[PDB]
This record gives structure tokens, C-alpha cells and sequence, in this order.
């Protein structure tokens, strides 16, 4: 239960469930991630939303 | 002495088991991690992405690989011509080789959802114009004329201040998930084909260029999922790197 | 909206099976109840019509005088996980030196596991089946002797480059699963899942893949299913020199987690190929044992 | 009661006088694709009774020296009316079907045909009779249409597999001393919830006369085996030319 | 350093060995399973299945193979005379093999459980006849004539509209089990006999043919199970396959 | 506890008895299935079904 | 490397080392080297009494 | 030209059904990308020749000289992670030996 | 990866070791037991004959 | 082959000795008047 938190994923709000028999957590296994998506980062990074129904230049 | 018997798959390296290994530094906490912006957390929201598609993947001299990013739309007769033809497969050899999603489907066998082109106008002002961008499902050939592709899905575009529309090229197939097609019985695995027709001409006033181009932008779907990760096979490396 | 008659009192849309059966728990065989005997008129449960095309519901209860019998005789051996989950040969990879098999050292193998008429045969008893497996490599010289020998055994799916030589760049495996062995090991067991587009593999495929003209060249691809072909097998001799020893890799798979649908008739004719229904028509021999007369034994 | 049957569906109706019962296969009625099995995500149409309705194919003739026939679905509609043409302007296809087979004789007259629907019935050949050419059946064996195709070996079925095991598929059968009618409902059997018409066949029917036809000199030589069929819940999506195969 | 002693049946490989194997693709799930019809969950589901029954196995060349699944029945003397006999045993190499229980009980070793052959009359409306299907248990041997097997388990059957009747060959046996049975020791196994006889005649009137056939059809009742399953020995393949 | 369902019986009314030592579902042990049958599906496939004492063909 | 096929009663006895028999589709089988502890499998109670 | 991607779906560009997905995200994550074990080193102990005749080899840490886990890497700019090595040692030809 | 030892006594094949074995035939039940006579529950029952 | 496109009954002989084909109203029309050669075949009501 009390193990070393030196992980590289340690210090972020997403949630996995790891196997370990060791006391650091890098050791243990990769696990499930949470499936979380964020795709406006890259497609959609404006200052002013636009909606698609309306025509954006306005 | 905890009496056991050992198992077949034993004292074997397979790469994707993921388990337990013995760290070699004790007591190392690493050096915290501070906010770098573009975090990403799932490739899907890059093959949301538009990336240039190359339609006109003809040239293939350094002097015109420029070239293959946008391809011309000109003045014609008025009798519904076609100005090009390609294909809706991205992971088969042709334009979608230029997209992040033609790439990242590489590192996949199958895949599934509805694709997106985003064709964007690069002429004058004062060019108009309208095109007919026809999506035909599979076992429909070549179309010939704009009569046959109309049949089709398809979108008019109407040039003008928004220089962009939008062809949604939709899923659909027997099977819920569709692996990369090649030319033999993976034919079974075909997308279809996209073509623009002219639907009335490219008008342009005198002083104008009589030519423009197009620029072609392709993505995927929110309803796009890749699977059973793999290594990729249209890129290859001549050996002794370094 | 929905306004006229017709269109109200449709039903167009109606997405859910109507089924006239239900599956009811059987873990014993059905017990035997008392029976005496039987002298009216009417009640006549021997006559059938089997131009129904159903089966005859008469039971021993009706045709002589019985005795009750409390059967427990389980039926849990004849499930479809107890008929399969047993491992058999689907392949068999010849890794030798001189010759023409595969001389250079590495070796690939189209998966089908219907090139082994014992384990061919369990699986064409139906037509579509869905399951996960469990391979299992067992590598040895032709002798059987067991020798200091590392090898690689990287599964590489549709799409994926097939390696041309043991020196490729294909074996570094860094998308594509791969096992490293000796042989002086335990042989290599692997679980793979269901890893096809559609809801099931089929073993019968009637019907051409792709569309077109259908002449006599392209007459292969009738039967042939993509949905089917899983990929490659492949094998070498981890290193940059020529090995010394002959090898085998011998390839067992067991099903779990079986489902299966549509059953078939059991072939009775000898098979001939991979993947086509084929039959010798001048040497057709019958299902079974043939007799001198037919009022004798 | 149970002899006596009316089939109506469309524009079309079949009565008969002298049946056994109807077969409903694998227990399942035909249906529509739900929203949890589908997969592609256009409109699909769906023309109840334009393509939903019985069609007559043609009219075999049962001889002493007959062997058997056999007819593959979909490819029996696929030049014909309202469905051949859906069918082949779309891409995809889903259907049941209600077979009925139609053969009438006197009570003077013996015999018996087995009415089967075998699903995925892949066709095999010779193999040059020595069993070493790897030959191939071609498309007019495959898919032979409406004109169906007559069995060389039907003890074998063509593909290697007895005909003696073929009532654990579908089936009735037509004992002239019994019935002149044979009624099979199929629903959709695919792996998947859509298919194409053109180049999948989802199962075959085969007619094949286990008993011998007989008769005595004066009878009627001429007994037809005629089968007609009616497509149910159909169903067609992805719109393009129409191309035939 | 969890102390432990590795025990005998230490790498082997087991066949039937049901455990826990590596997984080759982390974070795979499949396509999703569709309703298809046909399900199957028990071979005893097959069993109960009617499927023909080649009693009259005489013929061998190629012209005369669909002859196997009906048998002659004809006009007589009156003499209660014999038609057909065969041996109740499934997994014997006789008539019952053309039935998918004489094949699936090739893959078990020990069936149990009560049988069940049904005979139809394919003839015309008009002929009529009554016939003797007697069931003669172990010990019997072949009857001689008629009063000999209807001391046995027996059925008159009497040709009509219902142009069917079940004969159920019922369990009588020793053990709980019983095995394939052939010459030897293994006739211990043997079922039974079953045969035909005449009980009238087959009377016709004149303009109807004076022959007809009945076609045998086999199966298996609910009290039905097999156990310790095998290999098939009653189909083997010559070698070199493809 | 915590696994992926993805073995390719998850899906269906009948309840199995697995063992496994893996994130994934379809490494685990085939196990004892449920003992349902349907023999009517193949051998009664009838709309109108029929009882054992009457004559069928009414 | 050693292969230890049970062949039940009813089911092929192999007529050869390269036979047919030995595939072990149905039919429980163990393979083992010599350089391995022995095989040890447990049997049931298989009589028909 | 605003440098997004387009937000129109297919059900505005067609009559569409519902369809109820159940096609899972979870094969494209960057564990399950990237937790798969390739090449990203060899190094040579020969007895004669050059490379190195000594029985030692120091191999500077770098997985960049294998085009396969390269390419898998520099998709990104920046990546954080715990790491698993795994060493194949063998003879040339392949032989596992007492050493 | 969970660590452990082996401890001697690996390997051998003691003849009186009570232990688990790994089964061949899976989902078989064998053949009930009727009531027989002279059900033997220990040879002392016998050494007082 | 070309006649079972259309509106059809398959009559069996046995005990019931008659079939009923009944000819629905199949018109554009409400009303249709008496047809004959000529442009009154607009009120012509089909083949049997
Ligand atoms: C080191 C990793 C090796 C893993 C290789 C496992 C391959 C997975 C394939 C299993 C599925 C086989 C299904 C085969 C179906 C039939 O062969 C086809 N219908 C061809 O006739
Ligand atoms: C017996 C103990 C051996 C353990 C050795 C493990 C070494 C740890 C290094 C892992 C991190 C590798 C990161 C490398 C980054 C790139 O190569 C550099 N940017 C160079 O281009």
C-alpha cells in the first residue's frame, strides 16, 4: 500500500490501476488510461467559437 | 517449498506483455512534471485534423512536388466536364498518403467511421463558379459522365466569401469495421471513389486569370475508431541508417 | 409525423426478432416417467408427417410400458467449448538448410487453419463460428531433438510488411507482437482474440469478394472471405549468420469462448485442398460400410 | 386447418389445398436492422410491397432420370422487377425470404423431393475427377440465377457433404401421396448486417428427389416443379449507378 | 524470494489443458456480435435432429449412390416375409453413419440414452399395406421369420395420411454407458437388431405402380447424452493435403 | 476487477466462470458454460406447433 | 521431444510416426522433453460401470 | 482559412438513421500505441576484426538509429515516460550458448 | 514478474506426494455410483476376520 | 414471367373447387366511365 509515487504519470488528474510487487511505481504495469479526447486543442483552437449551422465569416 | 508447475509460454519475450520488471534505481523520484501546452491523449484527436490531401499526385521531379498540393480549375465548354477523379481509401497508395490520418491508419488494420475533404477555392474575388463533388459507393465504377455520379451522395458547391465546403464521405459498408484495400480479393475492403464534375463553368471577368486551384483538406469523423495496432507498410527504410 | 392509415398501422421498423423458441436449462438428461397402457381412439402418437420437416416428438412413454429412471447424465461434455478447446494441428513450418522449402532462413505462413482435416472437419460442422484462441509453438529439429537455438516468431497482420530476408527491417517488431524463444524452452502459448471486421469467421463463403467480370482467371476468388484472412505467421533465426540446425515449428491452437452458428453436414469425401470444397468426382466413395444384401448383415 | 393455407403478401396470393405446415427457420421470423447491430449510417429504404411480394422464377420438369436442381439468393432477383433493381442501384441488402415450391400430381403418382435451404452453399467440383487440378466452378455454376442449375453428383451436393445429413438445415418434403407444397420462411443469416446482392449469395435451396418419380403409361408424364418466392423485411442502402454484377 | 518447489507436470504442454495464456493485443476489444440465427450451445441439439438413415447400403459405383437412402417395398406372398434388417448401433459402421449422430458420436466414446428411427411411406395414395418393425434386444439373433420378432419391442404400422411412423428403439441395456460396438469383445455394446417384416402386403389397385421405397430417418430422444470425447475413426484422409 | 470486457462471449445472457491473470478479457481461462439447450430451433422449426397424441396433418 | 497421445477405444490407433492420429485435435495429448520433470496428468473415472 | 477543421457532420449532409456505436478508443491511446516493445539497440562482441576484439562495447544510450521506433517517436516533440529493456543476447547464428 | 525461489526438493518425482495434477479430460463427469455390497472403508475391518 | 408482376392469386384444385380473384380499384380517377377504342381507353381498368 505504501509505495514510492515516482512514476512519470504521477501528478495528473487521470485515473489507472496498476500491477506492482515492487516498492517503486515505475515498475508497475502500464494499465488502462482514461479515455478522455480533447481534439479542439488542434481542430478547432479559435478564440471565437463558431457553430455549424451558421456561416462562419459573418 | 509452495509446490507449483510450471506452464507452456514459458521463459519467452513477447513485446506487447505488459507486467512487472525489476527497477534498477531505488527510492528515485524523477523531476516533476511542469505544463507543456498540446498534451495529447488519444490519436483520434489527430485524424480529426484536416491535413492536405494530393489529388494531383502526378509530378514527381523535385522542380514540382509542390505541385501535388492543390490542382487547377480552369475554363470549359459547359458540357459537365470532369476536372478529377480519387479514390475514398486512405490507407490504399494514393493521395491520402500526404494526411496524418494516411499515416497513423499505417500503425493500424482496421478502421471505421466517416471520413471528411474540405476543399478550399484559391482563386480571385471575382471568379465564381459551381462543381459537383460526387461520392460513389462500392461496385459503382468509374462514372463516365455527371449524369451516372449525381446518383451518388454529392455535394454542390457554390463558390463565393466562404471559399470552403464540405463533402462528408460517409460510412458505408457491410461490415462494421474495414481493413486496407489493395488491388485483389481486399477489394472487398473498398471505400468507393470521389470525383468533381463541373456543374456550370468557372466564369472569370476580363482582367482576371482565366486558372485557379483547388486545395484539398482531409480528415475523419467523430464517429472514426482505428484497431488492431500494427506496424506500417508504405514507408520503408534503406538499410545501414547511420 | 405519421398521418395516414397505413403508415400507422405498419410494421416497417420493427428491429426486434420475434423467436418462437427459448432456451431452457438442460444440465441432465431428461429423466424417463411411468407409462401403462393405452387402448382408445384418437390418441395416436406414433403416426408422424414428416413432410413437415420436423423431427418426431414421440417419446418411449408412448410406445411401451416404461419405468421411471432418474437420469444424471450430464450433457455438459457436448458443449461447443468441450467439442473445441482442445488443441490441435493447424500448421506446420519447415525451416531446413539445403533444399527449396526455405533455404534462407525465415519463413512465412498465410494463417488458415484448414490445411488439417481433424480440426477442419470439427470447425466446418458449422459455418459461422466466433471465438478466441490459444496458440501454442512446437519447435524441434526432424528428429525431435531439442537444440540451443533462438528464434522469432512475429505475427504480422494485413497491411503490414511481410519480411523478405532474416536481415530485414520488419523483425524490429516495434508495432507488431513478437515472442522470443530457445527451444530448449517450454514451447511458446499465446491468447489471441477475435480479431475479425465482421461478428464471425465463416468457413463457407458463397460468393466473390470483389465485383466485376467473373471469367476463368479470377475463378480463385470465389470462396475466398477477406474477412477471413487474418494475416501472416513468421519465423527465423535470430541472427546475421546461417543457423546450423534443421527446424520445425508445429502450431496447435485451442478454442475459448466459442459461439457458433448454422450447422452443416459433416463431410464425408476426403479433402484435396486449403480453402475450397473440392472432392475427387471419379472416386466418390459413399458415407459408410456397404453390405452384400440388404436382409442380411 | 393445418392442410389448407393462404400466403399473402403485396400485390400476390398463394393458396393450397393440399400442404403440410410452414416452416419458420431457425426459429426466427424475418426482421429489420436495429441501431445496435447496424453500422453504416445511411437512410436505408424500404419498399413493403413493391419488392415484398411473391415472384414466379420458371418451371423444372420432375423425370425418372432427374438428379436434382439448385437456386441461390439473392441472385434468383436480381434481373427481376422492382427488387433487381433496388438492388442493384444500391449497394447493400438485407432480406428474409418465404420459399414455396409447387409440384402436383395425382394420387396415382409416387414420390419425394427434399426441399432444403443450405446457407453458404459453396460449390466444389470434380477436381478432375483424380483430385489433382485445382479447377474452379465458373460464375454461370455460382450464380446461376433463376434458371437455376442441375447437380452433377447429389449425393455430395457438389461440395463434399451428404445429402443425408441436409435435414439438420431447413427443410420440407413433397410426398405426393401427402402434399403438393413446401413452405420455408428464412430470415437473414450473414455475419454481418448488410451484404451485397450481386457478389454474396446467402444460402442456396435445393430440390432433389430422394424417392423416384413413377408412374403407370397413361398418367401424366409431365409433372412441373415450380418455385416462387417472396422477399421480407427488405431492406437497401448505399445509392450509386445501377451496375449488374 | 517467495520460496517455492516446482512439482512433476513441469513444462509440458497438455492439450486439454484449460488456463491463462499471454495476451498478444493490450487493449483490443472485437467488433461487436450481431443476433445471427442458428445458435448453437449443445450437440445434443443435433442429435435429436431426423437425418437419413442409409439401410439399404448395398451399392457402390457412382450411378447407383442416391439409391442408398430409400428402400424397396413391394408385393408379396402373405407369408410375413422380411423386408429390411440392420443393427441398432449408431457408432457401428453401417446404416447409421450417413446420420449426423453417427458422426458426431464418432468425436465420444460412451453414449447413452434412448433412440429414435422414423420410417416414411413414399408411395401412392392408394396403395395401402401394414408392416412389422420389430426391436430385438441383446442375445437375439437374427430372426428367422416373423413370430420369432414380435416377442421384441415392436410397432405395426399402418400406411395412411400420416405416411409416417416413429419406431423408439428405448434403452435396455446393462451399464449407464455404452460404447462403440464392433467384432470382438465390443459386441458387449451391441444394442439390438431391428427389422421390417410384412404383416399383410403391400396391396395397390391396378393402374398404380406395384413398387414404392421407404426412406429411413434417425435420430436421437431427450434422454440422450455422449461422454469422453475422441477422435473420429470412421472418416480418415489420405495424406498430402494440398 | 476492474478488466476489459473484451472476450468474445461478453455480449450474450449466459454466465461464465473465468480465471485470469490479465487486463484483458480473452486471456482468461474458457471455463464452464451454461448448460441451456434449443432443440426446437433444428428439430420443431414450426409456425404452428402440433402435440404428441393428435394426428398432425388436421 | 516426446508426444503422449491417449487413444480411447473407438478412436484411430496410429499406424505410424508421420500418421494422422497424432494431430490430437479431440483426443488429449501431452508433449514433453526428456530434460523436463516427468509428465504427471491427472485421470478420472472413465468406466461405462 | 480561420486554420480550424471543419465541424459538419453527416447528418447534415444526408438523410441519416441512428446508428448506437460501440466501437471503442482505447487501441489508439498512446500506452497502447507505444507499449510495444521494438529495436533500439545492437551491439556486436566478435573476436576478431574491429568493431570490438577487446570483449567489452559501450553503447551511448540513444533509440534513434532504428527507423521503425523513430518514426513511432518523432510524431511528438516531447515525451515523458518509464521505460522496460529487454536484452536478446545470441551467438550470429542464433545459438544460445554457456556464457 | 512476482519474485520467488526455488527451494531443493524441485524436480523429483516423490511417489508418495499427495499433490494437484493437471486434469486431461475437462467437463467430464463420470459414470454415478450404484449401491454395491461389501463397501471396504479400512483393512482393519478385514484383519478382525 | 412477365404477368406475376402484378396483382395474381395461385389457385390449387382440391375440395374447394373455386378461387376468388378479386380486381381492386386501381385507378387515378374516383369515378371511370365505359372504355372503348379510342381516347376512352384513359378509362380502361387492366388485363386478366
Ligand atoms: C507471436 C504471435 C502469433 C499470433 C498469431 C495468431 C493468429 C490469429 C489468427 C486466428 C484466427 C484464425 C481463423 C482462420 C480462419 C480460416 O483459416 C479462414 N476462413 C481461411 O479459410
Ligand atoms: C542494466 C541496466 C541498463 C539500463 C539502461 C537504461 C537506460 C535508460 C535510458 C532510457 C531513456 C532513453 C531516451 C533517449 C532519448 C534519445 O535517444 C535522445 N534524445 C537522443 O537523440
Amino acid at each position: 500500500s505504501h509505495e514510492n509515487s515516482n512514476s512519470a504519470t504521477e501528478g495528473s488528474t487521470i485515473n489507472y490501476t496498476t500491477i506492482n510487487y515492487y516498492k517503486d511505481s515505475y515498475a508497475a504495469t502500464a494499465g488502462k488510461q482514461s479515455l478522455k479526447q480533447d481534439p479542439d486543442k488542434f481542430a478547432n483552437p479559435v478564440k471565437d467559437i463558431f457553430t455549424e449551422m451558421a456561416a462562419p465569416l459573418k | 517449498g509452495f509446490p507449483t508447475e510450471l506452464k507452456p509460454g514459458t521463459n519467452q519475450f513477447l513485446t506487447t506483455d505488459d507486467g512487472v520488471s525489476a527497477p534498477i534505481l531505488p527510492n528515485f523520484h524523477p523531476t516533476p512534471c511542469i505544463h507543456i501546452p498540446g498534451e495529447v491523449r488519444n490519436l483520434l484527436e489527430l485524424c480529426q485534423v484536416e491535413t492536405i490531401l494530393e489529388v494531383n499526385n502526378v509530378p514527381t521531379n523535385a522542380t514540382s512536388l509542390m505541385e501535388r498540393l492543390r490542382f487547377p480549375v480552369s475554363a470549359q465548354a459547359g458540357k459537365g466536364e470532369l476536372c478529377a477523379v480519387f479514390r475514398a481509401d486512405p490507407g490504399r497508395d494514393g493521395p491520402w498518403q500526404s494526411t496524418m490520418l494516411g499515416q497513423l491508419c499505417g500503425y493500424y488494420t482496421q478502421w471505421s467511421g466517416s471520413l471528411e475533404v474540405t476543399f478550399m477555392f484559391t482563386g480571385s474575388f471575382m471568379a465564381t463558379g459551381k462543381m459537383l463533388i460526387a461520392y460513389t459507393p462500392p461496385g459503382g465504377p468509374l462514372p463516365k459522365d455527371r449524369a451516372t455520379a449525381m446518383l451518388g451522395t454529392h455535394v454542390i458547391w457554390d463558390f463565393g466569401l466562404q471559399s470552403s465546403v464540405t463533402l462528408v464521405i460517409p460510412w458505408i459498408s457491410n461490415t462494421h469495421y474495414r481493413a486496407h484495400a489493395r488491388d485483389g480479393v481486399f477489394d472487398y475492403y473498398t471505400t468507393g471513389l470521389v470525383s468533381i464534375w463541373y456543374q456550370t463553368n468557372y466564369v472569370v471577368p476580363i482582367g482576371a486569370p482565366n486558372t485557379a486551384y483547388i486545395i484539398a483538406l482531409a480528415a475523419a469523423q467523430k464517429n472514426f475508431t482505428m484497431k488492431l495496432c500494427k506496424d506500417t507498410s508504405h514507408i520503408l527504410q534503406t538499410a545501414s541508417i547511420q | 409525423g405519421d398521418r395516414v392509415a397505413d403508415v400507422i398501422e405498419s410494421s416497417i421498423g420493427d428491429s426486434v426478432s420475434r423467436a418462437l423458441t427459448q432456451a431452457l436449462p438442460a444440465p441432465t438428461g431428461q429423466n424417463t416417467q411411468v407409462s401403462s397402457h393405452r387402448l382408445d381412439t384418437g390418441e395416436v402418437p406414433a403416426l408422424q408427417a414428416a413432410e413437415i420437416g420436423a423431427s418426431s416428438n414421440t417419446s418411449d412413454e408412448s410406445m411401451i410400458e416404461t419405468r421411471c429412471v432418474l437420469n444424471s447424465h450430464s450433457t455438459a461434455e457436448t458443449t461447443l467449448d468441450s467439442f473445441f478447446s482442445r488443441a490441435g494441428l493447424v500448421g506446420e513450418i519447415d525451416l531446413p538448410l539445403e533444399g527449396t522449402t526455405n533455404p534462407n532462413g525465415y519463413a512465412n505462413w498465410d494463417i488458415d487453419i484448414t490445411g488439417y482435416a481433424q480440426m477442419r472437419r470439427k470447425v466446418e460442422l458449422f459455418t459461422y463460428m466466433r471465438f478466441d484462441a490459444e496458440f501454442t509453438f512446437v519447435a524441434c529439429t526432424p528428429t525431435g531433438q531439442v537444440v540451443p537455438q533462438l528464434l522469432q516468431y512475429m505475427f504480422v497482420p494485413p497491411g503490414a510488411p511481410k519480411p523478405e530476408s532474416r536481415e530485414s527491417l520488419a523483425w524490429q517488431t516495434a508495432t507488431n507482437p513478437s515472442v522470443f524463444v530457445k527451444l530448449t524452452d517450454p514451447p511458446a502459448q499465446v491468447s489471441v482474440p477475435f480479431m475479425s471486421p465482421a461478428s464471425a469467421y465463416q468457413w463457407f463463403y458463397d460468393g466473390y469478394p470483389t465485383f466485376g467480370e467473373h471469367k476463368q482467371e479470377k475463378d480463385l476468388e470465389y470462396g475466398a472471405c477477406p474477412n477471413n484472412m487474418m494475416g501472416t505467421f513468421s519465423v527465423r533465426t535470430v541472427g546475421s549468420s546461417k543457423s546450423k540446425y534443421p527446424l520445425v515449428v508445429r502450431i496447435y491452437m485451442r478454442m475459448k469462448h466459442v459461439r457458433a452458428w448454422i450447422p452443416r453436414p459433416m463431410r464425408n469425401q476426403n479433402y484435396l485442398f486449403k480453402a475450397n470444397p473440392n472432392y475427387a468426382g471419379n472416386s466418390i466413395k459413399p458415407t459408410g460400410t456397404s453390405r452384400s444384401a440388404i436382409t442380411t448383415l | 386447418s393445418d392442410r389448407v393455407a393462404q400466403l399473402t403478401i403485396g400485390n400476390s396470393t398463394i393458396t393450397t389445398q393440399e400442404a403440410a405446415n410452414i416452416i419458420v427457420g431457425y426459429g426466427e421470423w424475418p426482421s429489420y436492422c436495429s441501431d445496435d447491430d447496424a453500422t453504416a449510417v445511411d437512410k436505408p429504404t424500404r419498399p413493403d410491397v413493391s419488392v415484398n411480394r411473391f415472384y414466379t422464377l420458371d418451371t423444372k420438369l420432375w423425370e425418372k432420370s432427374s438428379k436434382g436442381w439448385y437456386w441461390k439468393f439473392p441472385d434468383v432477383l436480381t434481373e427481376t422487377g422492382v427488387f433487381g433493381q433496388n438492388a442493384q442501384f444500391h449497394y447493400l441488402y438485407r432480406s428474409g425470404f418465404c420459399i414455396h415450391v409447387q409440384c402436383n400430381a395425382s394420387k396415382f403418382h409416387q414420390g419425394a423431393l427434399l426441399v432444403a435451404i443450405l446457407p453458404e452453399y459453396v460449390i466444389g467440383t470434380v477436381a478432375g475427377g483424380t483430385g489433382t487440378e485445382d479447377s474452379h466452378p465458373p460464375y454461370k455454376q455460382t450464380q446461376p440465377g433463376a434458371d437455376g442449375f442441375e447437380l452433377q453428383h447429389p449425393y455430395v451436393l457438389d461440395a463434399g457433404i451428404p445429402i443425408s445429413q441436409l435435414t439438420v438445415c431447413h427443410h420440407q418434403r413433397i410426398n405426393l401421396r401427402t402434399n403438393n407444397c413446401a413452405t420455408i420462411i428464412v430470415p437473414y443469416m450473414n455475419t454481418l448486417p448488410f451484404d451485397s446482392a450481386l457478389n454474396h449469395c446467402n444460402f442456396g435451396l435445393l430440390v432433389v428427389p430422394i424417392s423416384p418419380l413413377d408412374f403407370d403409361q397413361g398418367a401424366t408424364p409431365v409433372i412441373p416443379i415450380t418455385i416462387t418466392l417472396a422477399p421480407m423485411c427488405s431492406e437497401f442502402a448505399g445509392l450509386r449507378q445501377a451496375v449488374t454484377q
